[PDB]
RNA sequence: UUAAAGUUGCUGCAGUUAAAAAGCUCGUAGUUGGAUCUUGCUCGGCGCCGGCCCGAAGCGUUUACUUUGAAAAAA
RNA sequence: GAGUACACCGGAAUGAUUUGGGCGUGCCCCC
């Protein structure tokens, strides 16, 4: 099931069989290639310019029709942003939950869901790490707010 | 069972169940010596041709032997294929 | 979690053989597991068995026959010796006249009696009879 | 039942389960092809729509996000696309 | 005076009768945007399990997309010059060996035997693409391939699936057979 | 003191009611981890007229595993 | 050239003639 959460859930994608791109879309490398550099400089997670694309776009799945997928062309043009955007996320909860945090002293559920994305972001920190994306010497700080982001 | 020099030195070897292919003991009372008619090609009347199957007990208890006779019966030809 | 693909698939097809069902369905898939059926297959226990082969780990389809009394595995992978194999043996298989273990030989996957007359052996994987 | 034939089911059956329970997987989702009673331009929506979608020209909204399928703007007609 | 060779050696007879056959069905046609560059390889004879007879040609990796364009037309063209033989198109791929204990870079898996038997399957059937595939694992213990295809564009492939199945017998040395299901498509 | 003791259970014990699962959760060590990849390059030997093969000085990516040998005091 | 129905041109079918559109390739507009 969940890593925190008790409850087991089945809830995900199911990619098709085929790895054929459909005859009637007709966008073919370049153009499409285009859109994602252009809503990259929008400024979108990845996650984003993907369901951007398959929602107003047609386009099944990049991977089957670029080579690549959206970070390994991002990393190519080199204008991705160096934190990941999932643990950019879970910062994002962590000082979102301790800017609530700071004042309602008594409250105790919130301290405990604290505790949780302390242990998730120190855990896909340490992944990182071991995959040397991120510096061996960074590490997390309890105050670092506007430091980091 | 055989032996090295060659004889049946077992006294008698039991039936086996067409069904599952599961032995049937001597104890279990729960078996059928089923015994099904062929007719004749031009008149259908009865001829005198037996086809045996047997069913184990289990079959019998746990809930299904009916479907059993049907895939027996479709693979010696007196069901029709298209059933 | 999932953690032996080939324990799981074993007890599965061994439920089902104690539950009289003719054909089953492994989720998961390996080279093992194809190996081991069919030395399952060679030695006659198991007739017809079938894979279904998606662009993922794929799932196996068995047409089983009423011959199977019991198909076991070990976890760990334990070391056995060429003088190790009739202790194994003896306290494993119900009987010294039928009943097959299995082993990784450095040639292949392949039974306990091969091996004895091929002088060689390896770490184990589990018995059938 | 005690056999089935699992190499080739019926296809209604492999509608009713799940689409990661089936024997192989296939999502039960496809795209639209809806032209806006506004601005006479036809494009292509998924199923699922997730998001407001906005035709070409900038005129009449033609999907809004809900639980599980788009929510059609009236007015608008799709038909099977397939590959 | 097209095909050219990874190594030095002059062509075959028969591949260049093969090479100024499209040459002239090239010159004739009003096809000239996209025959300058494209190019082939090699061909074989192949002679079918009957009696009929069966080619293949081998096209170059990194120009594979502009013959998988216009396959539709060249083979309904190479048909109309020879029609008692078959012509398929596939693709050369080097198979380089397993990296074992006496063995350099690392071997990308876009040149193993697996990828290069599934990429070879795939472009032996343009016009019906794969949607499922079966493995028989028979008596004697010999694996055999069961191919389902898709149902549209059925009735020109129909009567090739011999020819498929020999080019893909001298090819690997694995039976494949092909069939056609309706109920899931 | 050993076997009987499957009453110390690695093979090979038990944990609802007979003795028994921390009140719950996170978490560093330790334990267990999905599928997929089928040998050649400077010396001279068995033979023939600067040459083919054979033997190579020297190199020919890491562990566990298995098999063959040596060395392994006597009673 | 607006693409819901339109005004055309060239290749090609029958020395001369030539066929309602649409982009969702299969059903949608006007008869």
């Amino acid at each position: 099931g969940r890593m925190h959460a008790p409850g087991k859930g089945l809830s995900q994608s199911a990619l098709p069989y085929r790895r054929s791109v459909p005859t009637w879309l007709k966008l073919t490398s370049d153009d499409v290639k285009e859109q994602i550099y252009k809503l990259a400089k929008k400024g979108l997670t990845p996650s984003q310019i993907g369901v951007i694309l398959r929602d107003s776009h047609g386009v099944a799945q990049v991977r089957f029709v670029t080579g690549n997928k959206i970070l390994r062309i991002l990393k190519s043009k080199g204008l991705a942003p160096d934190l990941p955007e999932d643990l950019y996320h879970l910062i994002k909860k962590a000082v979102a939950v301790r800017k609530h945090l700071e004042r309602n002293r008594k409250d105790k559920d919130a301290k405990f869901r604290l505790i949780l994305i302390e242990s998730r972001i120190h855990r896909l920190a340490r992944y990182y790490k071991t995959k040397r994306v991120l510096p061996p010497n960074w590490k997390y700080e309890s105050s670092t707010a506007s430091a980091l982001v | 069972m055989q032996n090295d020099a060659g004889e049946f030195v077992d006294l008698y070897v039991p039936r086996k169940c067409s069904a599952s292919n599961r032995i049937i003991g001597a104890k279990d009372h729960a078996s059928i010596q089923m015994n099904v008619a062929e007719v004749d090609k031009v008149t259908g009347r009865f001829n005198g041709q037996f086809k045996t199957y047997a069913i184990c007990g289990a079959i019998r208890r746990m809930g299904e032997s009916d479907d059993s006779i049907l895939r027996l019966a479709k693979a010696d030809g007196i069901v029709s294929k298209n059933f | 979690v999932r953690m032996n693909v080939l324990a799981d698939a074993l007890k599965s097809i061994n439920n089902a053989e104690k539950r009289g069902k003719r054909q089953v369905l492994i989720r998961p898939c390996s080279k093992v597991i194809v190996r081991f059926l069919t030395v399952m297959m060679k030695h006659g226990y198991i007739g017809e068995f079938e894979i279904i082969d998606d662009h993922r780990a794929g799932k196996i389809v068995v047409n089983l026959t009423g011959r199977l009394n019991k198909c076991g595995v070990i976890s760990p992978r334990f070391d056995v010796q060429l003088k190790d194999l009739e202790k194994w043996q003896n306290n494993l298989l119900p009987s010294r006249q039928f009943g097959f273990i299995v082993l990784t030989t450095s040639a292949g996957i392949m039974d306990h009696e091969e091996a004895r007359r091929k002088h060689t052996g390896g770490k184990i994987l589990g018995f059938f009879f | 039942p005690l056999a089935k034939d699992l190499l080739h089911p019926s296809p209604e059956e492999e509608k009713r389960k799940h689409k990661k329970k089936r024997l192989v997987q296939s999502p039960n989702s496809y795209f639209m092809d809806v032209k806006c009673p506004g601005c006479y331009k036809i494009t292509t929506v998924f199923s699922h729509a997730q998001t407001v979608v906005l035709c070409v020209g900038c005129s009449t909204v033609l999907c809004q996000p809900t639980g599980g399928k788009a929510r059609l703007t009236e007015g608008c007609s799709f038909r099977r696309k397939q590959h | 005076a097209k095909i050219v060779k990874p190594n030095g050696e002059k062509p075959d007879e028969f591949e260049s009768g093969i090479s100024q056959a499209l040459l002239e069905l090239e010159m004739n046609s009003d096809l000239k945007a996209q025959l300058r560059e494209l190019n082939i390889t090699a061909a074989k004879e192949i002679e079918v399990g009957g009696g009929r007879k069966a080619i293949i040609i081998f096209v170059p990796v990194p120009q594979l997309k502009s013959f998988q364009k216009i396959q539709v037309r060249l083979v309904r063209e190479l048909e109309k010059k020879f029609s008692g033989k078959h012509v398929v198109f596939i693709a050369q791929r080097r198979i380089l060996p397993k990296p074992t204990r006496k063995s350099k870079q690392k071997r990308p898996r876009s040149r193993t035997l697996t990828a290069v038997h599934d990429a070879i399957l795939e472009d032996l059937v343009f016009p019906s693409e794969i949607v499922g595939k079966r493995i028989r694992v028979k008596l004697d213990g010999s694996r055999l391939i069961k191919v389902h295809l898709d149902k549209a564009q059925q009735n020109n492939v129909e009567h090739k699936v011999e020819t498929f199945s020999g080019v893909y017998k001298k090819l690997t040395g694995k039976d494949v057979n092909f069939e056609f299901p309706e109920f899931q498509l």
